[PDB]
């Protein structure tokens, strides 16, 4: 369960992001079809090079879909339904590549947030973060 | 992976004992009931929408048999499972795009298998030897992605 | 979420466990540490030989509990409170292991039960004990 | 693990700008935080229940440094990770009981504290390398188990 302390933490954070969502959300995805090849064999259809159009496109959907689930931190489960959905029934993408995603998410807010990541704001990312996936993931059987 | 001359005398005997023509279908069938999530990959197999119509349905059988053999083929070159799997590896890779999560779940799946086949034969340390074979087996499958 | 399929699946597969939970439960924890050496990290003080006291009495335990759960299979969360309490505050086995002992219980059905053991029974005793798994670690952070 | 000749250029480079007194106890401490059923192995340090409480711990500045100084010497040692940790993998087997799981979240957490320390120079091919690093240590760590 996200806690108070996370749900502040996690919309400072994100407010520090602001405008830069989108391109955060693309890096990484770079950082984790670099780190972690076995992700892009859900993207055989996609240009995977740096800064192709397709990664930037999706990494805005990615991003805004985690802004999505910040404006909604007390009902993610209802914010996130059709998305849920769309995973479990279509897309049906492994568990375990939402903690690579995850981690090359914090990696990339690290990388771009010197004061705002404190090791409490890691920590209640890193909740967040598994608990978007975990909603995701909720209804695939 | 390292199986002690002992585990690989147990695998070698119980694979002997093994329907060639079931196991295979049942371990796919039992991929697509109990992670439904991997029918992503064989839509071009007909109905999958029951367990029943899963397990009964003729492609699944004649492609677990096919899977199963590539199985034997792994338990005939314990020591060098990286080069029985190279060629269907780079397969699984460039032409299917299958994530190598999926051969731990199946691996998994057809320990279980094994156990429901073999009831007490299928002892705990017979199991640990499977173990290391499906862990193998999957970590070969997996070695050619990029 | 279990469905009324799983939940009817789970009750009579256990069902048949019956009297054996205990023994069954003392198998699954002897395949694991074999077949997954680095669970027995959480047993130093227990002798892990075939047949021993502690792993026989540890097994019911677990057994127990899972006899409590599918009993209250519509409240799990509360139902295993206290334990869910006790794993995260101080057992605090990392999630992976909960996978492990998960499957090794699947396999001891199998093996003792193959007329229970259809492909859909081990689909909802798969998720059931993912759901448990699940409930214990809940209240990890 | 095997890392090609650019990759192993890149950690080096980095790594010779790493503060020893400083990162070993940063990425403990998140690890701590982050993940706090690992406080279970470190009872002798006392209070860890904030964070502010684990971050300016004493004992786990000098433990992180203890710790970041083995991964040091990893790093002089990249093609035999599994030799150069032998000994501390049956330490933390035998005495320590510590789950192997718990490398990798350790290596998590100090890819984390080398972004967060380095900023944009901690590109993707950089994180890339430094992946295998901490997988390469893991497994190594992990290796002497049984
Ligand atoms: C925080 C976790 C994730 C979020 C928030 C997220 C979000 C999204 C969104 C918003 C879409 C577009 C949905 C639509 O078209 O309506 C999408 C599509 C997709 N997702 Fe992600 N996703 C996540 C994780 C993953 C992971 C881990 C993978 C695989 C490694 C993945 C693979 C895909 C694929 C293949 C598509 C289809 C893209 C296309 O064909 O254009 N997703 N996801
Ligand atoms: C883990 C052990 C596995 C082995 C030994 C194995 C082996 C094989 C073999 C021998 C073939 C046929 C190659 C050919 O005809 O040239 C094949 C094809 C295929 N495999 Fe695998 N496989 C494994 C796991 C998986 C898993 C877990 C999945 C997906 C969940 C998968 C997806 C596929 C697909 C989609 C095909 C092509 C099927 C078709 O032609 O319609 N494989 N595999
Ligand atoms: C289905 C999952 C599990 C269930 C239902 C379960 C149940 C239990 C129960 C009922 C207890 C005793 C609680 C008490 O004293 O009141 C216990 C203790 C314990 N559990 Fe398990 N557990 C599970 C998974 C695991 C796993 C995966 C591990 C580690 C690999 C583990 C390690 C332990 C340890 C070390 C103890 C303390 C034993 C002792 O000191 O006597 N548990 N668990
Ligand atoms: C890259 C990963 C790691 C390295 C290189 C490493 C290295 C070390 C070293 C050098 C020592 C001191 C040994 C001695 O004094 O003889 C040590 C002790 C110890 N390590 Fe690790 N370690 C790693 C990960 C971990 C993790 C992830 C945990 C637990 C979550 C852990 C738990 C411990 C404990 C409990 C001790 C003993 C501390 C004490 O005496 O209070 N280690 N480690």
């Amino acid at each position: 369960v996200l806690s108070p302390a996370d749900k502040t933490n996690v919309k400072a954070a994100w407010g520090k992001v602001g405008a830069h969502a989108g391109e955060y959300g693309a890096e990484a995805l770079e950082r984790m079809f670099l780190s972690f090849p076995t992700t892009k064999t859900y993207f055989p259809h996609f240009d995977l090079s740096h800064g192709s159009a397709q990664v930037k496109g999706y990494g805005k959907k990615v991003a805004d879909a985690l802004t999505n689930a910040v404006a909604h931190v007390d009902d993610m489960p209802n914010a996130l339904s059709a998305l849920s959905d769309l995973h479990a029934h279509k897309l049906r993408v492994d568990p375990v590549n939402f903690k690579l995603l995850s981690h090359c998410l914090l990696v990339t807010l690290a990388a771009h947030l010197p004061a705002e990541f404190t090791p409490a704001v890691h920590a209640s990312l890193d909740k967040f973060l598994a608990s978007v996936s975990t909603v995701l993931t909720s209804k695939y059987r | 992976v390292h199986l002690t001359p002992e585990e690989k005398s147990a695998v070698t005997a119980l694979w002997g004992k093994v329907n060639v023509d079931e196991v295979g279908g049942e371990a796919l069938g039992r991929l697509l009931v109990v992670y439904p999530w991997t029918q992503r990959f064989f839509e071009s197999f007909g109905d999958l929408s029951t367990p029943d119509a899963v397990m009964g349905n003729p492609k699944v059988k004649a492609h677990g048999k096919k899977v199963l053999g590539a199985f034997s083929d792994g338990l005939a070159h314990l020591d060098n499972l990286k080069g029985t799997f190279a060629t269907l590896s780079e397969l699984h890779c460039d032409k299917l795009h299958v994530d190598p999560e999926n051969f731990r779940l199946l691996g998994n799946v057809l320990v279980c298998v094994l156990a429901h086949h073999f009831g007490k034969e299928f002892t705990p340390p017979v199991q640990a030897a499977y173990q290391k074979v499906v862990a193998g087996v999957a970590n070969a499958l997996a070695h050619k992605y990029h």
